[PDB]
RNA sequence: CGCGACCUCAGAUCAGACGUGGCGACCCGCUGAAUUUAAGCAUAUUAGUCAGCGGAGGAGAAGAAACUAACCAGGAUUCCCUCAGUAACGGCGAGUGAACAGGGAAGAGCCCAGCGCCGAAUCCCCGCCCCGCGGCGGGGCGCGGGACAUGUGGCGUACGGAAGACCCGCUCCCCGGCGCCGCUCGUGGGGGGCCCAAGUCCUUCUGAUCGAGGCCCAGCCCGUGGACGGUGUGAGGCCGGUAGCGGCCCCCGGCGCGCCGGGCCCGGGUCUUCCCGGAGUCGGGUUGCUUGGGAAUGCAGCCCAAAGCGGGUGGUAAACUCCAUCUAAGGCUAAAUACCGGCACGAGACCGAUAGUCAACAAGUACCGUAAGGGAAAGUUGAAAAGAACUUUGAAGAGAGAGUUCAAGAGGGCGUGAAACCGUUAAGAGGUAAACGGGUGGGGUCCGCGCAGUCCGCCCGGAGGAUUCAACCCGGCGGCGGG
RNA sequence: CGGCGACGUCGGCUACCCACCCGACCCGUCUUGAAACACGGACCAAGGAGUCUAACACGUGCGCGAGUCGGGGGCUCGCACGAAAGCCGCCGUGGCGCAAUGAAGGUGAAGGCCGGCGCGCUCGCCGGCCGAGGUGGGAUCCCGAGGCCUCUCCAGUCCGCCGAGGGCGCACCACCGGCCCGUCUCGCCCGCCGCGCCGGGGAGGUGGAGCACGAGCGCACGUGUUAGGACCCGAAAGAUGG
RNA sequence: CGACCUGGGUAUAGGGGCGAAAGACUAAUCGAACCAUCUAGUAGCUGGUUCCCUCCGAAGUUUCCCUCAGGAUAGCUGGC
RNA sequence: CCCCGCGGACGCUACGCCGCGACGAGUAGGAGGGCCGCUGCGGUGAGCCUUGAAGCCUAGGGCGCGGGCCCGGGUGGAGCCGCCGCAGGUGCAGAUCUUGGUGGUAGUAGCAAAUAUUCAAACGAGAACUUUGAAGGCCGAAGUGGAGAAGGGUUCCAUGU
RNA sequence: CGACUCUUAGCGGUGGAUCACUCGGCUCGUGCGUCGAUGAAGAACGCAGCUAGCUGCGAGAAUUAAUGUGAAUUGCAGGACACAUUGAUCAUCGACACUUCGAACGCACUUGCGGCCCCGGGUUCCUCCCGGGGCUACGCCUGUCUGAGCGUCGCU
């Protein structure tokens, strides 16, 4: 349990910190789990959600295996939008349904020079923890 | 109004006492703050005995307490003289000279010079330049026997 | 509460010639607040009756002899299965109710070997009761960081700390007590005696010199001896059935004389 | 009748600096009530308090005895416990009210003037060069200015000091960098950044699941991590985190040694000879305030006004006498201590939208007053706007259908939705206002799934079934008793 | 022992409406007396008033007990809990208690019996013992004559019950003596390194919140009184600064 | 046609101002303005003072008080 | 030295159970009990709950002397309670009580100071009140006219609702 | 029989209690403990593509630079943004900048009125106009320059 006397377990402080988070640490809050194939090829469990990576919804109304590309992450709303996860409104047009990124699993990442660097840094840290836990 | 039979009580609560109320909720916090400052001070003076300098034997100054003895502010200049140590180097040795105390008794005098002389024997003095031991001590008993002394330097006992 | 609460208003009493109550009323005239009652425990936004102060004497001091007395009583209750069962601790498969393990468990390091020890000792059923008792509190405690509640597990009382605290302390309900410094708030959690306690070998042997016997005084408390009984044989059945008691008695009058209707 | 020196003044948008105002919770210096209590009230109390004025710092003030004591003596200041509601003050009424000793926290000591000696040895400012920058210093150079004998610096300060000899020990400083330590102790010393375990497994509930059952071996997996929050429910394993003398990268600081730069070069004993102190101050009278201080505790005004084996204190005024104790009228000094303002945190047996701050919200806001100033009310759709397309009546507000949603009997002041009050519907009743207590009667809405009305212990008879009943034999286990 | 039981009826005094008989003035308050032509109250919702601190007194519970109490400080992995807890003992300083009395100087709580002896002088020497005296009550306890039995007598073997009387007497009460301190009256002795305006002693009354084989200390709770805003609301005023 | 009416600018501020004088006026306030604070001022006086059963159950009288609408005191009450 | 048999109701939370006798008014006031009620804390119920918590509604069924409580049905949609202790900002009909809301009065008082309106048309869904024209009037130059000063601050002017 | 009135119930209104929730308080504790003429606190006025309030900011105005981070911001639009011939956003913040009042500083509160010194234009140097820049508060310290005195003196 929490022993560090400089990090709070207060409910109100944690909720206030969560809902008023700046965009750059709102990005970390929106991390999403990686698939089994992605977890084996890399050594990282969770990854912050990107703009154009494929994903499948595992909870809610839109569960299934339809691998949909993320098309927008709305950090103001704490939701992401996916290609085929849509709903038709009264007028007949289609709008996306926002789902929390914790309820999706990433199946392929969007790799850049930065994504590889963060991918490799989490793998090296888990390796360090594993060797310490030999 | 007095009811039947009791003390004639005179509370001292006519002076708006609720603004000058000292609560003690920071007592446990103060004890920790004083404790760790004691630990930090002791570890700063690494071989020095962690609790201030040696203090003299001192008789309490009243017919109620003159049977008991305690530790005074410091050694007087006459006890320092007959122990053959200078009043300036004494405080660097950790002896706490007190210049405004006088000795009107030889037994009280002799008691505090035996305390100083047998303190000097128990002293271990580190050379100021460790490379060259000039007049301080021998390296053999410098290494093993040099430890921080907790509690008062040898305490007075009745 | 705030010492200024309800009194930063500057309200006058409004008089008595006007057909309103004589409570102080807020001055002004351009607000809703103007003309409303103030300063009263009966007034909205006013000061409560007898505002609570910080100098309320929150702490109590108990005599050291009494505090040791309770600890001795709590320890004596933990060795009687009827009392510990009456605390609802699920000890039916455990042997030798005052339960002592070797000091090897003092040097444990991982939760895996701590759980395996509890299962082998057959003390795990009490842990499973703690898990099943994990639920959400009722009332304002949830808003005040006391969200979830659970039961009390067994107490592991050790002598030295060679990793036993880290091995345990992730099991819900488990409390480590360090026999050198007991705690009546943890030996009798609700004020009720009879907590399930597991001892190590070094802790059990130290107990005798920590509180003393009756024939010898405690060597780790410098003045303490065990409290004495006012009733050595506290079993009425044997006493009342003992022959010496029975020879002195008179024959019982067991026939019932009910009221006889006056014909 | 000019030119110089000094003195005392003046000007400058002169060269270079400094102060002003704010906050003020804590702290320092003044000033300073009345309500109130005394069952009236004037001394007293409130109270040296509120209000008022000034000045600071991270603390401030105090502080190294013109002390306490009367002991076998203690030994700066400040804070805690105690002394102690005590000695004492008090229309001796109401009430007020310390100190010493003792035990602790902390602990630290010193510097001038004077008296003297030393060729003013002293200091500031302006230029030169180089060593440098990094809050600006070092060195030397100036037949460069100024301050200063109306007294700068070195030695030295009441614990005595100085100067000569005699003896002894040579015994050895601080400040700035280079490289590395030690690897900086609560284990990093701090600040910042990024990361690090394990189920979204099987079957099911649901609008949604974080719910419910299951996961062989002794058991789903991790656990030094089962704090917390988010996520469409209630999550140790979905996410952020949490644990960890865990990892990585930047920045900064005090630390020890080899080196370099500078300066800085006598300390202690014995003897002799010298030298020693703060004045309109102490103290006294009187007045006013103040204190527990009482023939006057302290402070201040006015008058008087010192001494040097003197002076102060020695809690009853005075004279004589012995003794004790300190050395006033100059200055500095950390720690323990305080903190309702500020920056950043953590927590709670607190409050839960008439509560808790006035303010959970575009709150010191809207608004009021010429102004000083007074000062509110006001939280909640839904998981997701999916925020009602489209048809129709009306000029529109507003409806009827339709549609979304699990739900609009959740439709933008929309969670739930009480009472008072009202509309309608149904039943009943109604000329002593209603309403009420006891007693029945009538009607009605519902309840008894009321409606052939017990059960079950022994025995008798009929009619069936099956092991097996008893008794022994073997094995296990208990209760009781045993010199 | 009888009758009646399903789409019509049985039971349900509770509950809804209505009817009738008897009774029935509107509550709170102040008051001798309220239905009052006495005051407050149109209605509903929410809020709303003996609290906390300190000091006493008594009762009760608890621990220890001539003691008791760490409350202030200090010592214990790194503080989730834990600002808790544990420990100190040459940390018991100190507080209350164990000694009272007087303004103070000060003084300061043990009696009874037996023998010789002074003169057993209302009184000195000791010797021996015992250790707070005595009277009247006094729960409880102890002894106890006499009794009470067995299918039955002679001779006692075991204990049990009732029991006239007697005995030791707790606590406590009433009374009488005794002891300590202050103060009066009377009177005679004794001590010495200081022979003193010295010191001590006796008897008889009186003043004391005393002694007379301790009961307190700490903690908690309740009640009552008080100082504090002090159960809540309420003046006419007074003062300070604007 | 006057000791006349009136605008604007100035001066006088609370125990103070100003008044051909009424205690008049001084921002609808004047026999002492308004604002904030001391202040939750004091009140022997008025009003209120929140759940249920069970048990017991009064006094308006004595003495003293600047006492007579209050208190102390003794009685009456309850509890242990 | 029981027995053809192998047997023989309930009880005694001792803070429990049982028996007998007498008694029962009550303001002010005192005390006891409360398995009366509210909120939060430590224990405890292998307690309850999206197969539906709290809250609210109820011609539903009951229990208790009572405070009150349990149960059925409805609504609601996320939490809650029993028992042993602990702690209170713990119980309302009143205070010309505070805040908020709502009634009867009541479709009532009233929309009566300064002489006065009428005809046709246009726009418009809609005209006593707008606009145009015609008529009858009023202010009557110390104005119901035309301009400013203080004061206000965009009220000025167009267009639209 | 209607109507009206009363009681009870269903439904519907009015109203916003109750309950549940809480990015708010209150209380306690901890570590720091830092404003200003190098112009503070405070006020005014401005600044967004669409912006009234709140918030942030200062004519570089809902922000520039730098450093960490690493693909958004979001109500709509817009154009960005190769993420290495260097990067959206956010955070940090040490560079830069920071309107007018205000201790408030040329005088005064009327954007009123000056003075001195440089620069650019009109001049076509001579100094009148326009613009830009820098100075111009009080008290006080050290020094400097210039001084005053039938103040005390010296030399003629
Ligand atoms: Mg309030
Ligand atoms: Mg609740
Ligand atoms: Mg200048
Ligand atoms: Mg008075
Ligand atoms: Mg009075
Ligand atoms: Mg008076
Ligand atoms: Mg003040
Ligand atoms: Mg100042
Ligand atoms: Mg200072
Ligand atoms: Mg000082
Ligand atoms: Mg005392
Ligand atoms: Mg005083
Ligand atoms: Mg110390
Ligand atoms: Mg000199
Ligand atoms: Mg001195
Ligand atoms: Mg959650
Ligand atoms: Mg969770
Ligand atoms: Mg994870
Ligand atoms: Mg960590
Ligand atoms: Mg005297
Ligand atoms: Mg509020
Ligand atoms: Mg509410
Ligand atoms: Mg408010
Ligand atoms: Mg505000
Ligand atoms: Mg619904
Ligand atoms: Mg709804
Ligand atoms: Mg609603
Ligand atoms: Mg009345
Ligand atoms: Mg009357
Ligand atoms: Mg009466
Ligand atoms: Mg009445
Ligand atoms: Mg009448
Ligand atoms: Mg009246
Ligand atoms: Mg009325
Ligand atoms: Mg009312
Ligand atoms: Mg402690
Ligand atoms: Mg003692
Ligand atoms: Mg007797
Ligand atoms: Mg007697
Ligand atoms: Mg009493
Ligand atoms: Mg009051
Ligand atoms: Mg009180
Ligand atoms: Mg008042
Ligand atoms: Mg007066
Ligand atoms: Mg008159
Ligand atoms: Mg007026
Ligand atoms: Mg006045
Ligand atoms: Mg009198
Ligand atoms: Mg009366
Ligand atoms: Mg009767
Ligand atoms: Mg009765
Ligand atoms: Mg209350
Ligand atoms: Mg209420
Ligand atoms: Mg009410
Ligand atoms: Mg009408
Ligand atoms: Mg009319
Ligand atoms: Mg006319
Ligand atoms: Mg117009
Ligand atoms: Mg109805
Ligand atoms: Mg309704
Ligand atoms: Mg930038
Ligand atoms: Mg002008
Ligand atoms: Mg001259």
């Amino acid at each position: 349990m929490k022993f560090n006397p400089f990090v709070t377990s207060d409910r109100s402080k944690n909720r206030k910190r969560h809902f008023n988070a700046p965009s750059h640490i709102r990005r970390k809050i929106m991390s999403s789990p990686l698939s089994k194939e992605l977890r084996q090829k890399y050594n990282v469990r969770s990854m912050p959600i990107r703009k154009d990576d494929e994903v499948q919804v595992v909870r809610g109304h839109y569960k299934g295996q339809q691998i949909g590309k993320v098309v927008q992450v709305y950090r103001k709303k704490y939701v992401i939008y996916i290609e085929r996860v849509q709903r038709e409104k009264a007028n007949g047009t289609t709008v996306h349904v926002g789902i929390h990124p914790s309820k999706v699993v990433i199946t392929r990442l969007k790799l850049d020079k930065d994504r590889k660097k963060i991918l490799e840094r989490k793998a090296k840290s888990r390796q360090v923890g594993k060797e310490k836990g030999k | 109004a007095p009811s039947r039979n009791g003390m004639v009580l005179k509370p001292h609560f006519h002076k708006d006492w609720q603004r000058r109320v000292a609560t003690w909720f920071n007592q446990p916090a103060r004890k920790i703050r004083r404790r760790k400052a004691r630990q930090a001070k002791a570890r700063r003076i690494a071989p020095r005995p962690a609790s201030g300098p040696i203090r003299p034997i001192v008789r309490c100054p009243t017919v109620r307490y003159h049977t008991k003895v305690r530790a005074g502010r410091g050694f007087s200049l006459e006890e320092l003289r007959v122990a053959g140590i200078h009043k300036k180097v004494a405080r660097t040795i950790g002896i706490s000279v007190d210049p405004r105390r006088r000795n009107k008794s030889t037994e009280s005098l002799q008691a505090n010079v035996q305390r100083l002389k047998e303190y000097r024997s128990k002293l271990i003095l580190f050379p100021r330049k460790p490379s060259a031991p000039k007049k301080g001590d021998s390296s053999a008993e410098e290494l093993k026997l040099a430890t921080q002394l907790t509690g008062p330097v040898m305490p007075v006992r009745n | 509460v705030s010492e200024l609460a309800g009194h930063q208003t500057s309200a006058e009493s409004w008089g008595t010639g006007r057909a309103v109550a004589r409570i102080p009323r807020v001055r002004g005239g351009g607000t809703h607040r103007s003309g409303q009652g103030a300063f009263g425990n009966m007034c909205r936004g006013g000061r409560m009756f007898a505002p609570t102060k910080t100098w309320r004497r929150w702490h109590r001091r108990v005599n050291t002899t009494q505090k040791r007395y309770a600890i001795c009583s709590a320890l004596a209750a933990s060795a009687l299965p009827a009392l510990v069962m009456s605390k609802g601790h699920r000890i039916e498969e455990v042997p030798e109710l005052p339960l002592v393990v070797e000091d090897k468990v003092e040097g444990y390091k991982k939760t895996k070997e701590a759980v395996l020890l509890l299962k082998k000792l057959k003390a795990w059923n009490d842990i499973k009761k703690v898990y099943a008792s994990q639920r959400m509190r009722a009332g304002k405690g949830k808003m005040r960081n006391r969200r979830r509640i659970q039961r009390r597990g067994p107490c592991i009382i050790y002598n030295e700390d060679n990793g036993i605290i880290k091995a345990f302390r992730n099991i819900p309900g488990i409390t480590l007590l360090n026999v050198s410094k007991l705690n009546i708030l943890k030996l009798a959690p609700g004020g009720h005696v009879g907590r399930f306690c597991i001892w190590t070998e070094s802790a059990f042997r130290k107990l005798d010199e920590l509180y003393g016997t009756w024939r010898k005084a405690a060597s780790l408390k410098s003045n303490y001896n065990l409290p004495m009984h006012k009733m050595i044989n506290t079993d009425l059945s044997r006493i009342l059935k003992s022959p010496e008691i029975q020879r002195a008695l008179r024959a019982p009058r067991k026939k019932i004389h009910r009221r006889v209707l006056k014909k």
